[PDB]
């Protein structure tokens, strides 16, 4: 259990018609709050959780302008990594990273990120010990010798185990009431018959945060491999989230059927029963 | 270079109910690349007022996106969420089921 501010980014180009898309996200835990999206006139950093509207104006133009410098960055790596792989000149690349900081309940840094990924695939990360580089081919190993020539790293690793805590701490401090606040699932059990001797029973888990979330079946207390469908969590919308497990049953036989639900917003593991 | 096929949920944000206003939601994930096209139908008619999230991704780096509008069920209207993407031939239709 640790809190965690990450920031994501996309960088697509678009050969021939302009300059490429930039789309930058951060979050904080499973919650968004702020977006850049270069596709703008005048487009700025701009906020997407209540709490972080009470930002000053210095924020927003220093946001603003950071998400303008990581752009021309981006656009210059979408062209130095077409040449490392020897790539026409046609022909849109994606180029995404994302990186930050999990605050340790000791109060300091339990672990940094900065990863990346070039047309769906690894490239580059930073290693857990917040030291060296991890390359996914000899592109990448291009990159790392340069990185390591400028000790990135380490001045990276400076900004993870100081400015990203304590932003991560403000946030966590002026959004209090919903990041800090586990919405327990609301939880029930449906019937649906599939034929004259077997039905659907299907287990819901409905507006819960964070979005993690375990939810198995079991009959007669073993747990359920077969003849099953969960879904994968879904966002409702409104900052919660939602799953289901669905079990196909013996008619007559339910009630030997129990879905087991755990979450942070539960103090207890839930079991749960289609009650008719 | 890999390519990833969209997953797509469609689903309401609250349990539905005849008469009482709600939100149509189509999740597209697990999807690469970006460029995707996204459609709410209203008894095969594209709805308007179709918002969605900002571009995201998880951390296989596959994107997923939320496409969501106002709604309220009716015992005669059908909904359903419409998919366009590179790796698809032709639009992919996934109608919306009130038990999913
Ligand atoms: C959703 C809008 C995005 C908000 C604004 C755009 C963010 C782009 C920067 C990348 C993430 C943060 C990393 C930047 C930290 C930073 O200053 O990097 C120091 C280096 O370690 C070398 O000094
Ligand atoms: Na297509």
């Amino acid at each position: 259990g640790s809190h965690s501010l990450r920031y994501f980014g996309t960088a697509v180009s678009r050969p021939g018609r302009g300059e490429p898309r930039f789309i930058y996200v951060g979050y904080v835990d499973d919650t968004q709050f702020v977006r850049f999206d270069s596709d703008a006139a005048s487009p700025r950093t701009e906020p997407r959780a209540p709490w972080v509207e009470q930002e000053g104006p210095e924020y927003w133009e220093e946001e603003t302008r950071r998400a303008k410098a990581r752009a021309q960055t981006d656009r210059a790596d979408l062209r130095t990594l077409r040449g490392y792989y020897n790539q026409s000149e046609a022909g849109s690349h994606t180029l995404q990273w994302m990186a930050g900081c999990d605050l340790g309940p000791n109060g300091r840094l339990l672990r940094g990120y900065h990863q990346s990924a070039y047309d769906g695939k690894d490239y580059i990360a930073l290693n857990e010990d917040l030291r060296s580089w991890i390359a996914a081919d000899m592109a990448a190993q291009n990159t790392q010798r340069k990185w390591e020539a400028t000790r990135y790293a380490e001045r990276f690793r400076a900004y993870l185990e100081g400015p990203c805590l304590e932003w991560l701490r403000r946030y966590l401090e002026n959004g209090k009431e919903t990041l800090q606040h586990a919405d327990p699932p609301k939880t029930h059990v449906t019937h649906h018959p599939v034929s004259d001797h077997e039905a659907t029973l299907r287990c819901w888990a409905l507006g819960f945060y964070p979005a993690e979330i375990t939810l198995t079946w079991q009959r007669d207390g073993e747990d359920q491999t077969q003849d099953i469908e969960f879904v994968e969590t879904r966002p409702a919308g409104d900052g919660t989230f939602q799953k289901w497990g669905a079990v196909v049953v013996p008619s007559g036989e339910e009630q030997r059927y129990t879905c087991h639900v755990q979450h942070k917003g539960l103090p207890e593991p839930l079991t749960l029963r289609w009650e008719p | 270079a890999i390519q990833r096929t969209p997953k797509i949920q469609v689903y309401s944000r609250h349990p539905p109910e005849n008469g009482k206003p709600n939100f149509l939601n189509c999740y597209v994930s697990g999807f690469h690349p970006s460029d995707i096209e996204v459609d709410l139908l209203k008894n095969g008619e594209k709805m308007g007022k179709v918002e969605h999230s900002d571009l995201s991704f998880s951390k296989d780096w596959s994107f997923y996106l939320l496409y969501y509008t106002e709604f309220t069920p009716n015992e005669k209207d059908e909904y359903a969420c419409r998919v366009n993407h590179v790796t698809l031939s032709g639009p992919r239709t996934v109608k919306w089921d009130r038990d999913m």
